[PDB]
RNA sequence: GUUUUCGUUGUUUUUU
């Protein structure tokens, strides 16, 4: 194997090659206080649902 | 074959963990373990590495015509 | 052998502008803003902070269309304020909170570690 | 030169994937930025391989 | 000694691989074809005898030429040089050769004049790449690691001119059986008792018999039967052909056919019969009455007549049973037992005979089939020495006797069925059937494997009916009831199922003695009275025998066959109602390993397996604790094979659960019968695993017993085309297509077969993450959304290669095309494609970046007389681009060199790529998102694709939820988890683990909009799949055409994307234009975009005869001398062409310009 | 120029317009078109 | 040198 490289500067947008990131987890409203999600049950939705 | 160099769900750098999986498979170890001992905390990370079917080793089994 | 090309999404053709505005005397002191090279990331950031100014009267955008990164962006304020005016007020307030951001930030990473 | 058994659209593809130590990629001016034909080092770094 | 588990079951179907397999039956097909079949094709007639009576005084100068013993030689091509080297299969794909190997015989002379050794080829055979003399048969891995084969590449195939051919076993109904069937009722005939009375060994046709029943119900006389005999041209009186035939008393006809005498129903039927042929009342006259109608020459005299009537009766009339003297009684009482199963039948005492139950029916596999083929070829070959012995016997020279034999006689009808593929000869074109041998296909790994285990039924769609194209309960197990083709052939070219085997064909004779072991009665011992009520016993569907206690008999059969005197393939039927009897032994009944529950009701094994956990651990070890395998199994009587003619008389047990037979509310566990009034069941046998009912393709589906048939059906189709890894070695072929995935994944999702299947090894998909929504909108109707972070990373990306072939020609014997640069002096009528590319040769150099339009093969060509050559290069495929992977240098097999180029290219998905899962979900890219657009889990996790929710009210896949739910525990935890269909994994138990995984049991999880962050609103199931991607792309099939190359006679448009192809625009297209009020459209549709020519035609006769030249301006209708009265047409050219064919066959349409009124 | 190679002998070598498909040393008639030297450029993506 | 030159029979498998 007898390779040569050129790197140059890039984003993510443009390739995953160049993303700096794998994923970013963002979260808010721990308990659903703001009502943003339903907790969609079966049987009962705190108990469901977990913390 | 060949693990990929960057995780395709997620993105994790994955491919430097081969040998090391190897070398945690050949003491009778757990699966799961092993995994999580190699980093993979997201289970797309986790079955990637689980579930990758490596290839060339048939192939280089070959004689090759150089 | 159709699709489209991956540098345009942010880089700026010589016929067609970054910043194109024209009036929308639909309703007073409106107008519509159509941004090219650009999508939901600061659209929906300066929708927000328009929508916090009590000048703004109406605030919304769209991405047209999805496979272009691009979008328009209505606007109207109160008789007080002009459309555009209130643009370069909201930029330059999310300048200033990222300005804190990035201090409080950089200031507790480095007490952090 | 490459006398392995894999393509070489694979191993190049894999080579544009693997991150580089980039705290300074700032710097780094852009292919299209950049004015100069070809490539020069300020907006391309040269890798190496040979085994 | 304890029960038996299903893990148990799985090692012994591990027993079953390691012994036979699956391709253990074409194996030994081909074997049994070149060690029994052969031989006897060879010796069917050892005596060719000739002679001069005349004077050498008198003499019979006897030229008599004996045959001996054939000769097989290893496989050896003996190049166009001399430099004869064994031939490696390898180097026979390379340079484009058969895998054929020259055979030999001794045809021996002995002279005999009378006052009154030698070893010659035969020809060169191809051969099944895993029989026991291919070249590669001893040598070991490492010799083949030599050698560059593929070791999951299993064989089973024929080499011919470098391509690869498989004889597809052709399945045909079972001969020497009675079929009784009701003819229409507008026709003299109401039943017609019809056998395929044909040899049993070779199975070949001799003969067959179709008797028939004249006459209604208080309409058409009496119920008379006359039949038509092999070539006879009219329908002879029954009783009429057993006067004939030796009884001529009518008791005796009916002691033939008479057996329940208590009946007088069928005495007062038969009535009739005996007044017809009353007529008739001894052998002589009805051998008379027989030869006059027999068809034979006139002349013939009563005498002559006789004879024939009496050959004919004795060969060609139950051939099965008899050809020679002596069994003419066992001929009339046969004959008579079948007129009475007929009257039985027509009078619906019984049920009318069925038409698909394969106890009547065996499969041809490639060993008969090559029998048949041969047997055709070689009476073709001892018939042309006597075609040459004639024109020198004359002459009385010293013979060479080598040059009489046409060895190329048996080479050409093989090479055209198996490269054709009409089993055959070419002037014989007619009534050749065609599919029987067509190339293997290397797509992926199983459109090999598969490919090596069909059926096919060819009766053809002359009547449509649904009988051959649907399931039948008798198809149970033995069969894959998912894996059909579409609309034409759908039904049809069925597969096997899982544990099936083939019976290579053992000799009769030892059933014969196993059967006669028990005090036979023959066939002249069976009476009305006497045998009221004794079992007719039959061998392969000739009736050999009678019994009055059977119980033993059918006891000790069954016995022995488990432990194995019996062939284990033996097939033992006992029809205690219909005091009958039945074992078969023919060729192409194909039978499943069953395991023995005690049948005999001595013990509590009874209800229980004779396979114990003992026998288990004994298969486990591998070996024997003093071998164990898988005939060990088999011949210890604790598994043996069973048919569907057995299986419709023994009682199996589904599960190791209802063995035993038996004495709550749960939502996830299956039913097995209810047994209430019913309250004892002793099952005979049980399967190895109901999970085995499935296919080789079925075995891959995760839970294909949660889904809608149609879409295991579907599953089944398309597992074929699925994308994939084929084989190992594929970059050392050189074939049409080839398509290697850049990362093969195994399934989270398994069967137990799987492991069987090493799918592991040779994964066809992807497990990618996928979500359940409706985000973008454009997830619906068949599309999914896609995370370009994927794509990029390279999750399904691919390599395709496309092997180009080209050679040199011989025009004359020096006259020869070269591959040369073309230029513009040398080379005439160029092409605008780029031909810097070629270098020296013609040929590019590997890993040059190839595109369309751009020469990669060059080659010039004479021109028939100084600038007398043509381009006949073959550039690459206009859209197509890649980078060449291989060059391959080679000669054909004489003296011509034959060019490989293979070119690389990668394949990347893009929006329309088409794609499918493991339940039938199948669908196109609709649009590609980037990571950031997309929603992302709590911890910030989005999916590779994006689904349709709209096909689960329609398609209703619960297996794909059941799928997606085990891949997530699985990737959690980090294993491979199971999907075995019939096993007893619950979904409530996986949700509680899910749970214990710190997931929501159902799978939801919060989604933030990828726009907005913003909690969507329900919590999204979200996880990962297992999907593949399949052989259709979006960029194949775009093409668009303005202008191109026109049709040479229709001067239109041509037809094919490959060609630039225009659009047919079909009828239903032009009538809904013309509901449309489309005239101008659609005539410019049929006069711009197609043919349109201008023309002038006279005016007074008004045709086109008319001499026309527009620079001239002359147009004279040489019919009228019409010079003035000229117009021209500016009409379609099919226009043209209609007017022509309509003059060409002397009609006259006379168009006219103007009205007749 | 225009290099050739055998089949597994691993022989290199250069045949012209002058003689038969034959390796020249193994005697080997299935040869391959050795692969050109030259730079062959990639995206890596 | 504007311009500029491929086809069919039969066979198999296919595609909502
Ligand atoms: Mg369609
Ligand atoms: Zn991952
Ligand atoms: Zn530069
Ligand atoms: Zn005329
Ligand atoms: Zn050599």
């Amino acid at each position: 194997l007898n390779i040569r490289c050129i790197a140059k500067k890039g984003i993510a947008k443009e390739h995953a090659k160049w993303s700096p990131c794998s994923a970013i987890a963002f979260e808010y409203d721990p308990h659903n206080k703001l009502k943003h999600t339903d907790f969609w049950f079966e049987v009962d939705a705190k108990k469901e649902w977990p913390d | 074959m060949i693990i990929p160099v960057r995780c395709f769900s997620c993105g994790k750098v994955v491919g430097d963990k081969w040998d090391a999986y190897l070398r945690l498979l050949e003491e009778g170890k757990q699966e799961g373990d092993a995994l999580d001992e190699l980093k993979l905390k997201r289970y797309c990370c986790r079955r990637m590495v689980l579930t990758h079917v490596d290839l060339i080793e048939k192939f280089l089994r070959y004689n090759p015509l150089e | 052998m159709n699709a489209p090309d991956r540098f345009e999404l942010f880089i700026l053709p010589d016929d067609v502008p970054k910043l194109k505005i024209t009036p929308d005397s639909r309703v007073p002191n409106c107008i519509i803003i159509k941004f090219e090279r650009e999508d939901h990331t600061l659209a929906n950031l300066l929708r927000e902070e328009l929508a916090l100014y009590p000048d703004v009267t109406f605030v919304a955008y769209k991405v047209e269309h999805p496979l272009f990164a691009n979008f328009v962006m209505r606007l109207q304020t109160e008789e007080g304020t002009r459309p555009k005016q209130a643009l370069e007020r909201a930029c330059a307030s999310i300048i200033n909170k990222l300005k804190t951001l990035d201090h409080k930030f950089n200031e507790e990473w480095n007490i952090k570690n | 030169m490459n006398t392995s058994v894999l393509a070489d659209e694979f191993i190049s593809h894999r080579l544009g994937l693997i991150p580089l130590v980039s705290e300074d990629v700032e710097e780094m001016k852009y292919s299209r930025d950049c004015t100069c034909e070809d490539y020069c080092d300020e907006c391309s770094v040269v890798l190496e391989l040979s085994a | 000694d304890d029960t038996i588990t299903t893990e148990d079951c799985w090692t012994v179907i591990s027993a079953f691989f390691e012994e036979k397999g699956l391709v253990s039956q074409q194996l030994d097909s081909f074997d049994e074809f070149m060690e029994t079949s052969i031989q006897d094709l060879v010796w069917e007639e050892p005596r060719l005898i000739l002679d001069q009576p005349a004077q050498h005084d008198n003499i019979n100068k006897r030229y008599e030429i004996r045959f001996g013993k054939i000769y097989l030689s290893r496989p050896t091509m003996t190049e166009a040089d001399g430099t004869t080297h064994a031939m490696f299969p390898q180097e026979a794909r390379l340079r484009n050769l058969t895998y054929s190997s020259p055979v030999y015989l001794d045809m021996e002379k002995s002279m005999f004049t009378s006052i009154d050794g030698n070893k010659v080829h035969i020809g060169k055979v191809p051969i099944m790449l895993r029989s026991k003399f291919c070249s590669l048969r001893t040598l070991d891995e490492v010799d083949l690691y030599k050698m560059k084969e593929c070791p999951y590449d299993m064989g089973g195939y024929f080499v011919i001119n470098g391509s690869e051919k498989v004889l597809i076993a052709q399945e045909r109904s079972a001969a020497n059986i009675v079929q009784v069937f009701k003819k229409a009722a507008p026709s003299p005939i109401s039943h017609v008792a019809e056998i395929r009375s044909a040899l049993e060994k070779g199975s070949r046709l001799i003969s067959t018999m179709q008797i028939k029943l004249y006459g209604r119900e208080d309409k058409g006389t009496g119920r008379t039967i006359k039949a038509t005999l092999p070539y006879v041209k009219q329908d002879i009186p029954i009783v009429i052909v057993f006067r004939a035939l030796g009884v001529v008393p009518d008791g005796e006809i009916l002691q033939h056919i008479c057996y329940d005498e208590n009946d007088w129903q069928m005495l007062e039927m038969l009535k009739p019969c005996i007044e017809e042929g009353f007529v008739i009342q001894d052998k002589e006259v009805a051998l008379d009455f027989i030869g006059r109608r027999g068809s034979a020459a006139l002349g013939i005299r009563r005498e002559k007549r006789i004879q024939y009537a009496k050959d004919i009766l004795q060969k060609e009339l139950l051939p099965h049973i008899t050809q020679e003297e002596g069994f003419e009684t066992r001929k009339t009482f046969f004959l008579g037992y079948m007129v009475n199963r007929l009257l039985l039948c027509a009078l619906e005492r019984k049920d009318q005979d069925d038409r698909d139950h394969f106890g009547k029916k065996r499969l041809d596999l490639a060993g008969p089939l090559l029998a048949n083929l041969f047997r055709i070829l070689f009476r073709k070959l001892t018939r042309e020495i006597y075609r040459y012995m004639q024109r020198c016997i004359e002459t009385d020279r010293d013979f060479n006797l080598n040059l009489a034999v046409k060895s190329t006689t048996i080479t050409s009808g093989l090479k055209y069925s198996l490269a054709t593929g009409n089993w055959g000869e070419q002037k014989k074109a007619m009534s050749s059937r065609a599919g029987v041998s067509q190339v293997l296909n290397r797509y992926t790994y199983s459109s090999t494997l598969s490919h090596l285990r069909r059926t096919n039924t060819p009766i053809g769609r002359d009547g449509k009916l649904a009988k051959p194209r649907q399931l039948h309960n008798t198809h149970w197990g033995l069969v894959c009831p998912a894996e059909t083709p579409e609309g034409q052939a759908c039904g049809l070219v069925k597969n096997l199922s899982l544990l099936s085997g083939i019976s290579i064909g053992s000799p009769s004779e030892p059933i014969i003695n196993f059967l006669e072991e028990w005090g036979m009665e023959p066939l002249e011992d069976y009476d009305p009275a006497q045998h009221t009520k004794s079992t007719r016993i039959f061998v392969n569907g000739v009736w050999t025998g009678i019994h009055r206690d059977p119980s033993m008999l059918v006891s000790t059969m069954r016995d022995l066959r488990r432990s194995g005197a019996i062939s284990p393939e033996v097939s033992i039927i006992r029809d205690i109602r219909e005091r009958e009897f039945k074992i078969f032994t023919d060729v192409g009944r194909v039978y499943r390993p069953l395991f023995i529950v005690e049948d005999d009701e001595s013990k509590d094994n009874k209800g229980e397996l004779r396979i114990t956990k003992e026998h288990i651990r004994k298969i486990q070890q591998g070996y024997d604790d003093d071998v164990y395998g898988w005939s060990s199994l088999v011949t210890s009587g604790v598994i043996e094979y069973v048919d569907g003619e057995e299986e419709e008389t023994i009682m199996i047990a589904m599960t190791p659960e209802d063995l035993q037979t038996r004495s709550l509310n749960d939502t996830a566990k299956r039913i097995k019968p209810e047994m209430s009034t019913s309250s004892h069941h002793t099952f005979t046998h049980c399967e190895i695993h109901p999970s085995m009912i499935l296919g080789v393709a079925a075995s891959i589906i995760p839970f294909p017993d949660h889904n809608q048939s149609p879409r295991n059906t579907y599953q089944s189709a398309m597992g074929k085309q699925a994308m994939g890894v084929f084989l190992t070695n594929y970059n050392v072929r050189m074939d049409t297509m080839a398509n290697i995935l850049y990362y093969p994944q195994k399934p989270l999702a398994k069967t137990q077969a799987m492991e069987y299947l090493k799918f592991r090894e040779l994964p066809a998909g992807q497990n990618a993450i996928v979500a359940i929504a409706c985000y973008s909108g454009y997830n619906q109707e068949d599309s999914m959304i896609m995370n370009q972070s994927s794509i990029d990373r390279g999750l399904f990306r691919s390599l395709f290669f496309r092997s180009y072939m080209d050679q040199e020609k011989r025009f004359g014997i020096s006259i020869v095309e070269e591959f040369e640069k073309p230029t513009r002096a040398t080379t005439l009528r160029l092409k605008h494609g780029t031909y810097e590319k070629l270098d020296e040769d013609g040929l590019i150099a590997p890993g040059v970046r190839v595109s369309g339009d751009d020469i990669i093969i060059g080659k010039t060509t004479p021109i028939p007389p100084y600038h007398t050559k043509r381009d006949a290069s073959t550039p690459l495929r206009s859209t197509e681009n890649g980078i060449v992977d291989q060059v391959l240098l080679t000669t054909n097999q004489e003296g011509l060199k034959f060019v490989k180029v293979r070119m690389r290219t990668t394949k990347v998905p893009q929006i329309g790529d088409k794609f499918a899962s493991r339940h039938g979900q199948k669908g196109t890219i609709g649009v590609t998102y980037r990571h950031e657009d997309m929603p992302f889990s709590a911890e910030g996790i989005v999916p590779d694709l994006i689904i349709n929710p709209h096909a689960i009210p329609s398609r209703m896949t619960v297996a794909h939820l059941i799928e997606c739910l085990l891949s997530k525990v699985g990737s959690i935890r980090g294993y491979e988890g199971d999907a075995t269909p019939f096993t007893d994994l619950t979904v409530d138990a996986v949700s509680n683990l899910l749970r214990d995984n710190g997931y929501q049991s159902r799978g939801f999880e919060v989604m933030y909009n990828g726009h907005t962050g913003k909690k969507l609103m329900a919590q999204v199931f979200f996880g990962p799949t297992y999907y593949q991607r399949l052989r259709h792309m979006v960029d194949d099939k775009i093409h668009a055409r303005a202008r191109g190359p026109v049709q040479v006679l229709t001067r239109q448009p041509v037809e094919g994307r490959s060609r630039d192809g225009g659009l047919r625009f079909g009828e239903m297209e032009r009538d809904c234009m013309i509901a449309h009020g489309a005239a101008g459209f659609l005539k410019e549709r049929l006069m711009e975009a197609s043919d349109a020519f201008r023309v002038h035609v006279c005016g007074i006769c008004g045709l086109m005869s008319v001499i026309a030249n527009l620079k001239k301006n002359q147009f004279e209708c040489r019919s009228c001398k019409n010079k003035t009265n000229i117009y021209q047409l500016h009409i379609p050219y099919a226009a043209k062409l209609l007017f022509q064919e309509l003059m060409a066959m002397n009609i006259a349409p006379r168009l006219y310009t103007e009205r007749s009124g | 120029g225009v290099k050739y190679t055998c089949g597994a002998c691993a022989h290199n070598f250069s045949l012209n317009k002058s003689d038969p498909v034959r390796c020249k040393e193994c005697g080997h008639r299935v040869i391959y078109k050795a692969r050109t030297k030259r730079m062959i450029q990639f995206d890596a993506r």
